[PDB]
């Protein structure tokens, strides 16, 4: 599943 | 006072949605809070700044390629930057979920955009350290593609560098298991990450091992061209890795449309 990471 | 504040706009990150009440300008408003800035830069003027205030200083002098920092201001706890705010625009993240991998042309414009404005970060002594598609608006008017967000950058230098609080998994090999990389060559890591995620619709790695690895599996139909610069842009050995001009003229590269013929054929 496609997502955003933190930094 | 001189801007008119509005709704927060990505998650963790503070940043608001402004109007310039004197042009009726849209800009970004964000937010830094002292107590968690780690990097600590200084101004020609010996004020001491958030790195990140002095990265945008360097690099805002009109080239459209990085978001421009129109003003900061500095306040008991906080720092507050005023960033230009393109309209309509759409990250390359949402675009990319929404649209799945990207025909190869369109992606060619973008990286190409991208790859112009980590040139000119570098060019000012700026580097970014957090190149993804979560950091890069979309001009979808204009079809010009802008960088963002520089807390996590760093003040370019050709040495090695032992800190790292950008997004892991972007972050090269070197990174993952010596805690050392060098800029040009790390940038050129995300860069890999990047364009295989226009391409693929999603980025290569999610583990540690993957990224070590350096095994690149295709999900989708790449042309061999394409194929190719992501192999060699995300090759192990940091000193393997083509230049800025090795991308640049690589077969894949060639014919690049322009950002406004971009916005007609594929954002209109
Ligand atoms: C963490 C961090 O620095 N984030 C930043 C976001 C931005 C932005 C924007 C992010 C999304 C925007 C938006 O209007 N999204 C609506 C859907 C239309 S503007 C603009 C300029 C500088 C920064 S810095």
């Amino acid at each position: 599943k496609r997502r955003r990471h933190p930094s | 006072s001189q801007y008119q504040v509005g709704p927060l706009l990505g998650g963790f990150g503070s940043v608001y949605s402004g109007i310039r009440v004197s042009d009726n300008l849209p800009v970004a408003i964000k937010h830094v809070e002292k107590d968690r800035i780690s990097d600590w830069g200084e101004l020609p003027n010996g004020t001491r700044v958030p790195m990140e205030v002095v990265l945008l200083k360097k690099v805002s002098s009109g080239f459209s390629g990085v978001i421009r920092l129109l003003d900061w201001f500095e306040r008991p706890d906080s720092f507050v930057l005023i960033l230009e705010r393109p309209e309509p625009v759409q990250d390359l993240f949402d675009f990319i979920t929404e649209r799945g991998a990207l025909q190869e042309e369109l992606a060619r414009s973008f990286f190409w955009q991208v790859l112009e404005a980590v040139r000119h970060c570098h060019n000012c002594g700026v580097l970014h350290r957090d190149i993804k598609d979560e950091n890069i608006l979309i001009d979808l008017n204009r079809g010009e593609l802008k960088l963002i967000d520089f807390g996590s950058g760093a003040l370019l230098k050709d040495t090695v560098y032992t800190d790292f609080d950008g997004t892991r998994v972007y972050s090269p090999p070197e990174w993952i298991r010596y805690h050392r990389y060098h800029g040009r060559s790390a940038a050129v890591w995300s860069l890999g990450i990047l364009l295989y995620d226009m391409v693929c619709g999603d980025i290569p790695f999610e583990h540690d091992e993957e990224i070590i690895g350096g095994q690149v599996f295709f999900r989708q139909r790449v042309s061999s061209e394409c194929q190719h610069l992501i192999r060699w842009c995300l090759a192990l050995r940091p000193s393997d890795r083509p230049t800025f001009e090795e991308i640049q003229n690589h077969p894949w590269m060639q014919d690049v449309l322009l950002p406004q013929e971009t916005a007609e054929i594929h954002l209109h």
